[PDB]
């Protein structure tokens, strides 16, 4: 009578409680600084905020009953403590017997595990509160949040293939937009690193939050480029040219991505480099072949930021913003090229 | 110049 989603959830959390297990309590008490009260405080605060926003209605979302909210919270708290256990049991420090006070006092990790847990609970019930509702309600930076998604996938083999697909999916929403927000902390991370964007070779072939974000951004872009390149029948050595233009846009004109979508910068490069090449392709061909990809939706080429505000079209954005800042680079290929991952 | 005069479908 329950959906495959809700049934998997129900069977993941069976026999488990909204509290730390005695195995976790022992790991907490092993640490110099016991994290249990900080962890319970974060959960109570996230708990109150989730049910306050769930209960009250907004134009966007009508508010639902507290009784459904409390159940959704209890299931997410049960997921939280079970997943925290598997993560902590399996950290190399635990396995070498070394104190885990530093790991367990990172507030950002606990808040973003609780929020993914809530996203799992809400997706499984096909909640109308589509991501990123939960991270906006909880004041969680995509740039910091997206890193727990990979851990959760690794730390709970009970998750359905559909759930891992949803979690990979929202990971890809953050890497294509969301983390390129004017208010995102990737801009602060870039500033503390002299505004030096990592290159594909420096991450794919240093280490830190900016590097593994770019790591992840590059490999999403890599996968998406091969797919437009195969659907458009274009070359495989031109492919390395538009990647080098894409890397140039990310490294030397990072601002172009502010309040924008990575696809917008990926397709604009494809047209430029192809037109600079004999391998000319045009936007309708590019847009129709992209229209097939799963994240491709109307808004990404019929609504593009121009000034911050006015919004237009992919071609208006290409000509008004993209060709001035990228034409000088593209003309060189009518030179060094960047290594394409895999 | 590098550019396009192509419109798009609705």
């Amino acid at each position: 009578e329950f959906t495959q989603s809700v049934s998997r959830l129900q069977s993941i959390v069976a026999g488990l409680k909204n509290a730390p297990s005695d195995q976790l309590i022992n790991i907490f008490e092993s640490c110099v600084r016991n994290p249990v009260e900080n962890i319970m405080k974060i959960l109570k605060g996230i708990g109150e905020t989730f049910c306050q926003h769930y209960t009250q209605s907004t134009d966007e979302q009508p508010g639902s009953h507290i009784d459904f909210a409390v159940n959704r919270l209890k299931l997410a708290e049960i997921l939280y403590y079970k997943i925290l256990e598997t993560v902590m049991v399996q950290e190399t420090r635990r396995l070498h017997g070394m104190d885990m006070s530093v790991l367990l006092e990172q507030d950002i990790f606990h808040r973003s595990l609780m929020a993914c847990c809530l996203e799992i609970v809400l997706f499984a019930y096909s909640s109308p509160r589509t991501f990123p509702w939960i991270i906006e309600v909880l004041n969680l930076q995509p740039f910091y949040f997206y890193k727990v998604i990979e851990v959760v996938i690794r730390s709970e083999e009970g998750l359905s293939r559909d759930m891992v697909k949803h979690l990979n999916s929202i990971e890809e929403q953050i890497l294509e937009s969301l983390a390129w927000s004017h208010d995102s902390a990737l801009w602060e991370a870039l500033q503390v690193s002299a505004n030096k964007v990592p290159t594909c070779e420096e991450v794919i072939f240093r280490t830190g939050s900016l590097a593994l974000f770019y790591r992840k951004v590059y490999h999403l872009a890599s996968v998406r480029l091969r797919d437009l390149c195969l659907k458009l029948d274009v070359s495989n050595e031109l492919r390395r040219k538009i990647w080098t233009c894409f890397e140039f846009t990310l490294v030397h004109c990072p601002d172009l991505m502010k309040d924008r979508h990575l696809d917008q910068l990926l397709l604009c490069a494809f047209y430029i480099m192809a037109k600079v090449t004999k391998e000319e392709r045009t936007f309708q061909e590019i847009m129709k072949s992209y229209r097939n990809q799963p994240q491709a939706n109307s808004h990404v080429y019929r609504s593009v930021l121009l000034k911050s505000e006015e919004r237009g079209d992919l071609i208006k954005f290409y000509n008004t913003i993209y060709v001035g800042r990228v034409k000088s680079f593209a003309l060189k290929y009518d030179p060094p090229l960047s290594p394409f991952p895999h | 110049r590098i550019a396009c005069e192509e419109e798009f479908s609705d």
